[PDB]
């Protein structure tokens, strides 16, 4: 049991953390006020490995 | 660009051999003749910045009717051009590179000018479709990045030839500097942006604009699939979006818009990498001009646009 939890936790936490980068990645690529050479800019840091909080 | 290359080369050695047509007017009283068309041709279009629409016809008529064989008042005496084959081609020549040189020395200093000039310079494109040829070909030299087409730095020729044909002003002694060059490039195309979504009103004319509003999106095509210059790039862009952008919309609804959602994307970053911080004045402002008008989802109308008001009064 100690074992399945702490890998339920961690995919927990990583998964708490990816829905905040794809609600980020999602809202600046459809902000009006982001200039389109900086979007494609963060949409190559975002839309892949998840980073630290 | 072959095909628009072949066109520019169509067009400049076409005039080229307008060149070559009034070589003998380069006597007397023959040099009087030649001061009297240079001058009753490029008086009048000195003038249309400085007069009421309601007046604005006459100047259009004076050119209309000297360019057609009538006569005008150039002074006291009166000036003709019928049976004068020479002056004939003489004066539109003089008429087409003074349409530019307004472009370039006062529209430059004051962009609301560039419209009144430009119905005028689409009327008599309108009737006079050869005095257009060489109002596009005296653009397309003094201003190549109208054609558009960006001139390469090439080995064997004088480094100050190829500063001429970037469109730097250059007396025998220097080149002119960048910043009252940009300013005479920005006019140039403010003009030109402004000649192919106007028409000239009076005339009752059935047929089609004379170079229309169609060679507006395909230049903004052909600068943006062509990696951009530095600074002259995101300059003449924004100051032909505002004024041309506004047109261009009404005609092509969506495929406007797939183009302005792109520039944010992909061009715009791609400004940021060629320019130092030292000279952004160009990429900063046209990111101010879009923000507004993406989510407003219009394009102000050119500050200077011509309205009903400025035809009778």
């Amino acid at each position: 049991r100690q074992q399945q939890q702490q890998l339920n936790h961690e995919a927990s936490e990583l998964l708490e953390i990816a829905h905040i980068q794809d609600d980020l990645l999602e809202r600046l690529v459809a902000d009006p006020r982001i200039p389109e050479e900086r979007k494609a800019e963060i949409e190559e840091f975002l839309d892949g490995p998840i980073r630290t909080l | 660009q072959d095909i628009t290359m072949q066109w520019y080369q169509q067009l400049q050695d076409a005039s080229m051999q307008c060149v070559l047509t009034f070589e003998g007017l380069t006597d007397s009283q023959a040099k009087k003749i030649k001061m009297d068309l240079q001058k009753a041709a490029t008086i009048p279009v000195s003038q249309i910045s400085t007069i009421a629409g309601s007046k604005l016809k006459e100047i259009f008529d004076k050119i209309h009717s000297l360019l057609s064989g009538k006569p005008v008042q150039s002074g006291g005496r009166s000036v003709s051009v019928t049976l004068n084959p020479q002056g004939l081609d003489f004066v539109q020549y003089k008429l087409a590179e003074k349409f530019v040189k307004q472009g370039e020395e006062e529209v430059a200093s004051h962009h609301e000018a560039a419209f009144p000039i430009a119905v005028v310079a689409s009327g008599i494109w309108e009737l006079h479709p050869r005095v257009g040829d060489l109002i596009l070909a005296h653009l397309h030299k003094k201003c190549p990045y109208s054609v558009p087409f960006y001139p390469t730095f090439k080995e064997g020729m004088a480094l100050e030839d190829y500063q001429r044909m970037l469109g730097y002003q250059v007396k025998d002694s220097k080149v002119e500097q960048q910043d009252n060059f940009l300013k005479r490039m920005s006019g140039m195309i403010r003009l030109y942006a402004a000649i192919i979504q106007l028409r000239w009103p009076y005339g009752n004319r059935q047929e089609i604009h004379p170079h229309g509003l169609n060679h507006g999106w395909r230049w903004l095509a052909q600068i943006l699939n062509m990696e951009p210059l530095s600074d002259v790039t995101a300059t003449l862009l924004f100051d032909f979006l505002e004024v041309c952008g506004n047109a261009l919309m009404k005609q092509y609804q969506v495929q406007f818009w797939k183009m302005l959602i792109l520039i944010k994307e992909d061009y715009f970053p791609r400004i940021e990498a060629i320019t130092s911080s030292g000279q952004m004045g160009s990429f900063i402002r046209l990111k101010q001009f879009l923000e507004k008008c993406l989510q407003h989802k219009d394009i102000p109308v050119p500050k200077g646009f011509l309205t009903s008001s400025f035809w009778r009064s």
